[PDB]
């Protein structure tokens, strides 16, 4: 093991989500449809650290 | 303080009728009647509703 | 139109074990609740044991802990103590009673049954 | 009429809300809501039909 | 993808979790029976129309609770015709047109 | 082959059975001539369109 | 919305009937049971009324 120091700092940065971040919130297939779903999300043009 | 009387199991019996005792503690009572006798096991039973 | 048996009691050196039964007829059921107390002589009733109908919130007292497991069987519509470790205050009289533990309003211990004894002792009963 | 069956308990310990979740647990409040919740969406729907 | 769910929350497809081959779900033949009759005070002959299902089917369902050896007299009647309403059983079909 | 109109035509190529619950494949069916023998009947729980 | 409300549990435990009565003795069963079948027999009563 090791704990190697060589630490510095830098003030957080962020970006825009977009669209990005969905995924299948279940194994059910659907053809030509909208589907309404709650669940765990990531919300649209949301922070996103970097 | 009703908490300290419910979290003792020292009693046999503690049934409530109208009120659930964990939220005694909350509530405030207009008049308050304490009515005390002595009866065998078997008949413990029988101070309830109906 | 109740009635509880027990059974399995007697005496063993310290550092045993043992195991009482305790069989229940005559409850519709629903939300059954059935426990052991212990009586010491020259005491009142403590508290032993508890357990539902597949409920399992169980109850142990503060010093019971560990040395008694509590076991149950709906298709005999019997419950059992598992005693373990016997240190000497556990030689008294044990009692199954039943009841109903609501979460909504409480516990009552309705019926009682005949009880057997328990003796913690180096010569036997 | 609407309004007023409001003040109805439908077999409930009472008709206001905050009263019956400031005395009861959780499975005996969802019990009581329940019937206040059934009564008040017959109510509504006769208003509706009418 | 394990199975599939269409509008209206119905499953209808489903893949077989052992060869991975998907396969359509479709609820097995259902609909309502009407007795075709010409009155008590005329006749007690009377025609069954099955309203939705193929004259396929009654014939394979004869051993039906509701189908009972007097059922079944009926229900095997030579006069077996598909229409758009259904199978009728019992009806004579004929070539010329009348008033409903 | 309908014997229609072609103002009844439009009308009847305008008003489409498509996006309309079950009914759409209903009428697809009723419009299918290569898939033959389409029991497309017995949709749904219990619910019949006469 | 009719065929919908049947993936809606009223109350019970679940909104199909084989896992209440896979999952329960009969006594609860039956109770879970009923007041699924109260649900759908609203609903079925509001589609008839409109």
């Amino acid at each position: 093991c090791v704990n190697l120091t060589t630490r510095t700092q830098l003030p957080p940065a962020y970006t825009n989500s977009f669209t990005r971040g969905v995924y299948y919130p279940d194994k059910v297939f659907r053809s030509s449809v909208l589907h309404s779903t709650q669940d765990l999300f990531l919300p649209f043009f949301s922070n996103v650290t970097w | 303080d009703y908490s300290v009387l419910y979290n003792s199991a020292s009693f046999s019996t503690f049934k409530c009728y109208g009120v659930s005792p964990t939220k005694l503690n909350d509530l405030c009572f207009t008049n308050v009647y304490a009515d005390s006798f002595v009866i065998r096991g078997d008949e413990v039973r029988q101070i309830a509703p109906g | 139109q109740v009635q509880l048996v027990e059974s399995g009691g007697g005496s063993v050196q310290p550092g045993g074990s043992l195991r009482l039964s305790c069989v229940v007829s005559g409850y519709t059921s629903s939300s059954r609740y059935m426990g052991w107390f212990r009586q010491v002589p020259g005491k009142g009733l403590e508290w032993v044991s508890g357990i539902k109908r597949d409920g399992t919130n169980t109850y142990y007292a503060d010093s019971v802990k560990g040395r008694f497991t509590i076991s149950q069987d709906n298709a005999k519509n019997t419950v059992y103590l598992q005693m373990n470790s016997l240190k000497p205050e556990d030689t008294a009289m044990y009692y199954c009673a039943a009841g109903s533990w609501y979460n909504q309003w409480g516990y009552s211990m309705d019926y009682w049954g005949k009880g057997t004894q328990v003796t913690v002792s180096s010569s036997g009963q | 009429t609407l309004v007023k069956q409001l003040s109805s308990n439908f077999g409930a310990i009472s008709s206001v809300l905050n009263d019956i979740l400031s005395r009861l647990d959780p499975p005996e409040a969802e019990v009581q809501i329940d019937r206040l919740i059934t009564g008040r969406l017959q109510s509504l729907q006769t208003y509706v039909t009418q | 993808q394990q199975f599939g769910r269409d509008i209206a929350d119905t499953t209808d497809a489903v893949r077989d979790p052992q060869t991975l081959e998907i396969l359509d779900i479709t609820p097995c033949s259902f609909g309502g029976v009407s007795v075709i009759t010409p009155g008590t005070n005329t006749s007690n002959q009377v025609a069954v129309l099955y309203q939705d299902v193929n004259c396929t089917e009654v014939p394979v369902a004869i051993h039906a609770d509701q189908l009972t050896p007097t059922w079944r007299v009926y229900s095997t009647g030579s006069n077996v015709f598909q229409t758009r309403a259904g199978c009728l059983i019992g009806a004579e079909h004929v070539n010329n047109s009348y008033e409903c | 082959p309908s014997k229609r109109s072609p103002i009844e035509d439009l009308l009847f190529n305008k008003v489409t059975l498509a996006d309309a619950g079950f009914i759409k494949q209903y009428g697809d069916c009723l419009g299918d001539i290569a898939a033959r023998d389409l029991i497309c009947a017995q949709k749904f729980n219990g619910l019949t369109v006469l």
